[PDB]
């Protein structure tokens, strides 16, 4: 999934890959949560919360990744490079 | 521990949000693919 | 010919009469149509939706 | 002189005497002794009297005494009631409140009302106001209306589906329960068709307007009415020296929002000399705050003596039950939108159609309530006599009878083809009705109500919706489906002031679910619940706060209904893959007939009837789904299928087996698509 999003060249294709990827991440979080709700093992709760970090990270990546896909279709599109700068609003150096 | 359950419900909501927003960019892109560059002149 | 030219002159004058509200409206109609810009596309790629 | 109140044993209060003087001056009052004799002599009465004739307030009160006198010198027998129906909820309340004053007893105690979602009776109630549907709702449990002694079917002119059904059954009741009085009132002068229908019952005519009205016509026939109406408004504003507001009748929001704007332009041209004209739109889907303007008083006028005026531009909502005070100029272009449901193609239409010889009166009758007044019709007097038909069709000759046939079957009418309608429905419509019910398992092939059918009647819903909701309880989605039921049984919750269209549509997008308008409403309903039902959140997101508060009420009622028949409210897990899958399947269970597919030409055609349709542009879809489930086939400028939903054709064959049975189908594209799916599922 990570390689696909780095190499997919259309928004039409990307909306399948990322939507499938977020769906995949959800079931893994689900099954693991339902196990921890019965296991109670704190190391599994640690890794469950470690897994929630990774799932939440993928949502933030979405706006960065969507714009990056657009800056591979036509990276002359200076309107989308302004959006790229707005995605990195939290990082002056990356701007 | 309901804290994870409460966190999960927001994340699925937020996944659904990105589900639509992705689809918004698809229909946008389809129009752009129909137009090509003559539109800009 | 006197009947026809009287009618034709009248209809020439009647089109010329108040040639401004139509022109200003038709200019207004054109202006707002262009500025409205993007209509929604509503694409049909049903096999993608499948 | 101390009279005792017979109901509470009190001296009649000091307020009553003053009110008594004024009500003695109502026109109906002289007839008081005359009415009682007729009621004593006959079982059915037809009564007619113009607006302001006091019928609605005095007649039911006189009915009450007549009940009492019949109890005097008999034992105090089983508690019986006098009913007064009222076509609209707002009217049933506004009458009762006045009438609970007049009889100097506490509202809900001896004098009451019984409308939807609020019952104000007590065991001491003798006189019960109810909306028409509630007297239809009672009969379905108690066919002879067993609690009732004197019925009173007010405002008969409105001919609503509740009323047309009632009248027939009530004439059937007039057989059988041979003790019950009926007093059919009509406020329009109507050509005594009521008098025939009820076995030549005695007709009582009572006059009684408040002021006289002037009627006016254009001598030539203007060809663009809105240009005329707008031009008429300006002309009146400038030339009339009498103070007063202008009430202009247009067809709808596409025009009442245009007419406001263009009238504002010309008053901005007329500048300082002319008085200030304030233009107020008024149509049934304006949010509460926008409606409330109509109560606002006029400016204090400009200093030069130029009269400032309020101009209320309104659909037929100003014709009936809404009483706009201060109107002394009515402009009547002579049109209204009329639904007409074409039972051949299931196209329900909304075209601009000419009003009737009655409706023309009622529009004019707005003037003459506070002082004499003038009505200007933008049509010629010969046009009036010879194109406008004499009264507008009843509701029953106009609408889908699914809701009604099921009600009649529950009431134990088997003989629908002899049912005694005053103006019977078209043969072709009833054949859709039975066909609608027969697919839905409401009725078996010999036409008796089946077990599933009898439950479908119990819901305050249309037949399609009831089949959805019941079936939703076996798909484990009833809590989600219950809301999609509630939102579709109330007038649509989207607000779109055309001054703010782009911003309002942006709010609509944020709600939008991807799979269509039915999940978009469930998103809307949930969002309203999350925000503590705060009125403000309704406003900025352009959602009518009336609709949602009505909708949430409807939901609570349907929950109560489900419990009484042990339909468990359930949900699929939000975590589950099945959650949004189980919602869409339930829809398809019940609107399975009303499904479209996308033909190769780029248009939709509706399943079996080959009717050519387009997505109604309000839909929050951004794609044409290949198979589209839709709730309302609309004629305006084109056929438009509204409230469109993406469905997957596998559901159609599994969930709704009868109708999509391939062997019957008309040979065409619809059949070609369906066939391939069934082979795939096998």
């Amino acid at each position: 999934y990570e390689e696909a999003i780095a190499k997919v060249s259309t928004v039409r294709d990307f909306a399948q890959v990322y939507d499938a990827y977020a769906a995949f991440e959800e079931r893994e979080v689900s099954i693991m949560m339902q196990e921890v709700e019965q296991s109670g093992d704190p190391e599994e709760e640690v890794d469950l919360e470690w897994m929630f970090q990774r799932y939440q990270h993928l949502m933030e990546r979405k706006n960065e990744l969507m714009n990056s896909v657009l800056l591979r279709q036509n990276p002359h599109n200076v309107g989308e490079w302004l959006n790229r700068v707005n995605i990195y609003e939290g990082n002056y150096n990356k701007q | 521990m309901k804290d994870f359950n409460q966190r999960f419900r927001d994340l699925h909501k937020l996944r659904q949000r990105a589900r639509k927003e992705n689809h918004e960019q698809v229909v946008e892109e389809d129009r752009r693919s129909k137009l090509p560059k003559n539109h800009e002149a | 010919a006197s009947v026809d030219e009287e009618a034709k002159l009248k209809r020439y004058l009647e089109k010329q009469a108040r040639k401004e509200q139509e022109l200003k409206e038709k200019r207004k109609a054109k202006l707002e149509k262009l500025t409205a810009g993007p209509a929604k596309h509503m694409f049909e790629d049903q096999d993608y939706l499948s | 002189k101390i009279q005792i109140n017979p109901y509470n044993n009190q001296p009649f209060s000091n307020r009553y005497w003053a009110i008594w003087e004024k009500r003695s001056q109502l026109p109906v009052w002289e007839y008081k002794e005359k009415f009682m004799e007729l009621l004593r002599n006959n079982q059915c009465i037809t009564l007619v009297g113009e607006t302001g004739s006091g019928k609605t307030t005095q007649i039911p009160q006189w009915a009450v005494e007549f009940m009492k006198q019949q109890q005097q010198g008999q034992p105090p027998g089983q508690a019986r009631l006098v009913a007064c129906t009222q076509p609209r909820r707002v009217a049933a309340m506004s009458v009762a409140t006045r009438v609970a004053e007049e009889m100097d007893v506490v509202l809900g105690q001896e004098v009451g009302y019984s409308i939807r979602f609020e019952d104000c009776i007590s065991e001491r109630t003798v006189l019960k106001y109810c909306t028409d549907g509630m007297l239809l709702r009672e009969a379905m449990n108690s066919p002879l209306l067993d609690k009732y002694k004197v019925l009173i079917l007010d405002e008969a002119h409105e001919r609503t589906l509740a009323t047309d059904i009632l009248m027939g059954l009530i004439k059937e009741i007039v057989r059988n329960r041979a003790d019950i009085k009926v007093v059919i009132m009509s406020a329009t002068l109507d050509a005594g068709k009521f008098q025939r229908y009820f076995e030549d019952c005695p007709l009582l005519s009572v006059p009684g307007r408040t002021f006289p009205v002037e009627i006016f016509f254009t001598p030539n026939a203007e060809k663009d009415y809105l240009e005329a109406a707008i031009r008429t408004v300006i002309q009146i504003h400038m030339v009339e020296e009498v103070e007063g507001d202008i009430l202009l009748f247009l067809t709808g929001q596409e025009e009442i929002e245009e007419a406001c704007k263009r009238i504002d332009r010309e008053i901005q041209a007329l500048g300082a000399d002319a008085g200030a004209l304030s233009c107020i739109p008024l149509y049934s889907t304006l949010p509460p705050a926008a409606q409330q303007r109509i109560f606002e008083p006029a400016p204090p006028n400009r200093p030069n003596g130029a009269i400032s005026r309020k101009c209320v531009i309104s659909t037929n909502i100003a014709e009936t039950s809404l009483t706009i005070d201060g109107v002394v100029f009515v402009i009547d272009p002579g049109f209204s939108k009329q639904k007409v449901y074409n039972p051949r193609i299931r196209v329900e239409s909304l075209l601009v159609c000419p009003i009737s010889k009655a409706s023309a009166m009622q529009r004019a009758g707005r003037a003459g309530r506070t002082k004499p007044g003038k009505c200007f019709r933008l049509y010629t007097e010969t046009a009036y006599g010879s194109e406008m038909q004499d009264q507008t069709y009843p509701e029953i000759l106009r609408s889908n009878l699914g809701s009604v046939v099921l009600q009649l079957k529950k009431l134990g009418t088997e003989d629908l083809v002899h049912f005694d309608f005053m103006d019977p429905p078209a043969p072709e419509t009833l054949m859709r009705a039975l066909e609608l019910l027969n697919y839905l398992q409401a009725i078996n092939d010999d036409g008796e109500l089946t077990e599933l059918g009898s439950l479908m009647a119990e819901f305050p819903l249309d037949p399609q919706l009831a089949k959805m909701l019941i079936t939703s309880t076996e798909l484990n989605c009833s809590n989600e489906i219950l809301s999609i039921t509630a939102m579709l049984s109330v007038p649509q919750c989207w607000v779109r002031p055309n001054e703010m269209r782009t911003e309002a549509d942006e709010a609509k997008a944020r709600f939008a679910h991807i799979d269509g308008d039915h999940l978009t409403l469930l998103n809307v309903y949930h969002s309203f619940k999350q925000n503590q039902e705060d009125p403000q959140w309704c406003y900025d997101n352009f959602i009518n706060y009336r609709t949602m508060k009505t909708a949430d009420t409807v939901r609570t009622q349907l929950s109560r209904v489900m419990d009484k028949y042990n339909l468990r409210r359930v949900s699929t897990d939000f975590k589950s893959r099945d959650y949004y899958l189980n919602i869409r399947k339930a829809l398809v269970a019940g609107f399975f007939m009303q499904v479209a597919h996308l033909e190769r030409s780029g248009h939709y055609v509706t399943v079996k009837d080959n009717q050519l349709v387009n997505l109604h542009p309000s839909t929050v879809l951004d794609h044409k789904p290949e198979w589209a489930l839709y709730n309302e086939f609309v004629l305006t400028t084109k056929n438009f299928i509204r409230t469109v939903t993406d469905v997957r054709p596998e559901w159609l064959l599994q969930i709704a087996p009868q109708y999509y049975d391939l062997d019957n189908f008309p040979d065409g594209d619809t059949k070609r698509k369906l066939t391939t799916v069934m082979q795939t599922l096998q």
